[PDB]
RNA sequence: GCGGAUUUAGCUCAGUUGGGAGAGCGCCAGACUGAAGAUCUGGAGGUCCUGUGUUCGAUCCACAGAAUUCGCACCA
């Protein structure tokens, strides 16, 4: 009768949340202290009156609030990871929001107390020291210097939280209509299109019709009551893949089977509202402002590629990452190979595209084959930054080095001894200044500055030259006529107002 | 139905290209790629690199646009 | 620079008996045609490069000058 308290490790990222959960499990697998428990994805057990303590392995990047319930939080009991050399930190006072919110009471966790300076660590035993005061009371919560890595002072943690786990809601409930969220929509051997859940409170039954989410939209099935719908991992002995439940309760980890769910996406609600019809709607009536007065310019846009091992993470990082306003590209279910092409085909424009971001996925061999080159980055914990910053780079680095030519300035040429005429392409030689194309052609300050040409094209050997310098001597191509000579000294008309520079 | 995002901004013809095709610089900004219109093309008009024109540009393409007074 | 050629109607050119200023085209009109076109006809349309001189008289000859063009000469 005696259910599971459940617990969610809640703080700010790198506090040792996953560290604690580590530890956890190390003492789990040694004998003596436990021994062979059962395997859930995600999950552990109960109190006194039955197994152990159930601690919900975070959604992948720590976004808590999925954890939800009908009414409040899914989970009982909280437990608090707070460094004690960093102190209260912005998301950890967004942990005491959503713990005061949803009523659960709460134990703090005051995690690395191996880092700070000259302090003796004893493996395994209980703590007594203190540090962050100004937030703990009776009526507050209870503060326990723990070591994720070390294992001092998880005696007392474990023991504060059960002098918080003894209640009644560990039996009474449960009554409920069942919501969480999918995890997988895969293909089973012994049946077709199959699909993993995790529930985060509520029943679900045998005969339990489920509204789901499709690409198109809002679809229910019956859970399937010829064959097996309600799948759990079969207890520890050896007979058939899977074995038949009746009703499964609050934390839970089920495969179930149904009818037509082929088209059922990737972070989907076990009571379901998904369309891709919304987002493509919602995305293209803000570009369709966007490109009604941009009948001229460029800028632009975002990326990020989700994928996790559960669903209950997906959705759950997909609402945490659109409260940072950090939007998203991918949140399919597939590796890679064909993934890490389109990737390249999208670099070529703006960089902003070129990472194939992955989660919780495996990378395939011949996907690593194509990774091999550098132009595109590989994530397996997910963001994006370093892309805009990649177009950024590429613009910038070809407007800078283009600027040489016009202006006209000073620049005096000198014509060598015998050099044809026609459309005279003459040999000549420069004295001083840079001789460029367009630039006027005049006679000697001795007689008058009359107009005797202008420059065609500059050939210096074999290359077609826009500006000549010091005393190169090319081949240049010049309008002239009897007013020019070999020998002769020209200078370069500056027109009397680009003459005061 | 037809769309009334249509705008008609004016602009002046720059380089000639083949198949009744100009280069049109723009007043408000940039250039387009604008071709002549069916109406223009079948009252005949000989436009020259360097007149004044009103372009009908589509939202969808802001690239393409559409020559439709003369002069 | 020297030497030569050329300089007449809007254009293109003829015009040495020193005495008439002219042709084609064009332009306008007429005739005609339905009409327009062509064609035919008719008209207007000149500092004959400019000045001076020679002569009875000068587009026509002499002298001087200017312009065009060509050859030659000259050229850091």
């Amino acid at each position: 009768e005696p259910r599971a308290p459940v617990v969610t490790i809640m703080g700010h990222v790198d506090h040792g949340k996953t560290s604690l959960l580590e530890y956890i499990r190390s003492t789990k697998v040694a004998s003596g202290e436990a021994g062979g428990i059962t395997q859930h994805i995600g999950a552990y057990h109960v109190e006194t009156e039955n197994g152990m303590i159930t601690f919900l392995d975070t959604p992948g990047h720590a976004a808590f609030t999925s954890m939800r319930a009908r009414g409040a939080q899914a989970t009982d009991i909280v437990v608090l990871v707070v460094a004690a050399d960093d102190g209260v930190m912005p998301q950890t006072i967004e942990a005491i929001q959503h713990a005061k919110a949803a009523q659960v009471p709460v134990v703090v966790a005051v995690n690395k107390i191996d880092k700070p300076e000259a302090d003796p660590d004893r493996v395994k035993n209980e703590l007594s020291q203190y540090g962050i005061l100004p937030e703990e009371w009776g009526g507050e919560s209870q503060f326990v210097h723990v070591s994720a890595k070390a294992g001092t002072g998880i005696d007392e943690l474990l023991d504060a939280i059960l002098l918080q786990a003894e209640v009644l809601e560990l039996k009474a409930v449960r009554k409920g209509m069942a919501s969480g969220a999918v995890i997988e929509s895969f293909l089973d051997k012994g049946r077709g299109p199959v699909a993993t859940v995790l529930v985060r409170e509520g029943t679900l039954h045998k005969g339990d019709i489920v509204l789901c989410g499709f690409e198109y939209g809002r679809v229910r099935a019956m859970r399937n009551e010829l064959g097996q719908e309600v799948l759990e991992a079969g207890p520890s002995i050896p007979v058939e893949i899977l074995g038949l439940s009746g009703v499964p309760a609050a934390g839970d980890e089920v495969t179930v089977v149904r009818d037509e769910k082929k088209a059922r996406e990737v972070a989907l609600y076990r009571q379901g509202k998904f369309r891709e019809v919304k987002l493509a709607r919602q995305q293209k009536s803000k570009l369709e402002n966007m490109f009604a007065n941009m009948t001229e310019g460029e800028v632009h846009e975002v990326n990020i590629v989700l994928k996790a091992d559960v669903q209950g993470s997906v959705e759950a990082i997909s609402d945490s990452l659109l409260k940072l306003s950090t939007d998203e590209v991918k949140v399919k279910i597939i590796g890679s190979g064909v993934g890490g092409i389109t990737e390249t085909d999208a670099t070529l424009a703006a960089a902003s595209n070129a990472i194939l971001v992955g989660f919780n996925v495996r990378a395939d061999a011949s996907a690593r084959k194509v990774i091999e080159a550098e132009s595109l980055d590989l994530r397996y914990y997910s963001v994006i930054y370093n892309l805009i910053d990649e177009v950024k780079a590429a613009m910038s680095g070809m407007l800078s080095p283009e600027l040489k030519q016009q202006i006209i300035g000073l620049a005096e040429v000198r014509d060598v001894f015998k050099s044809p005429k026609f459309g005279a392409i003459a040999g000549c030689m420069v004295t001083e200044g840079v001789v460029k194309r367009h630039n006027p052609i005049r006679v000697l300050r001795d007689n008058v500055v009359i107009y005797e040409g202008e420059l065609e094209s500059l050939r210096r050997f074999k290359d077609d030259v826009n500006e000549v310098r010091n005393g190169m001597e090319c081949g240049i191509g010049v309008k002239n006529y009897n007013d020019v000579r070999t020998g002769d000294v020209i200078e370069v008309f500056e027109i009397i107002e680009i003459q005061r520079t | 139905a037809k769309e009334k995002d249509t705008i008609r901004t004016e602009g002046v013809v720059t380089e000639a290209l083949p198949n009744a095709t100009f280069r049109v610089k723009l007043d408000s900004g940039p250039e387009i790629l604008a071709y002549i219109s069916g109406k223009m093309r079948m009252h005949y008009i000989r436009i020259l690199p360097g007149d004044r024109v009103v372009v009908e540009i589509t939202p969808y393409d802001p690239t393409r646009g559409r020559i439709v007074y003369r002069k």
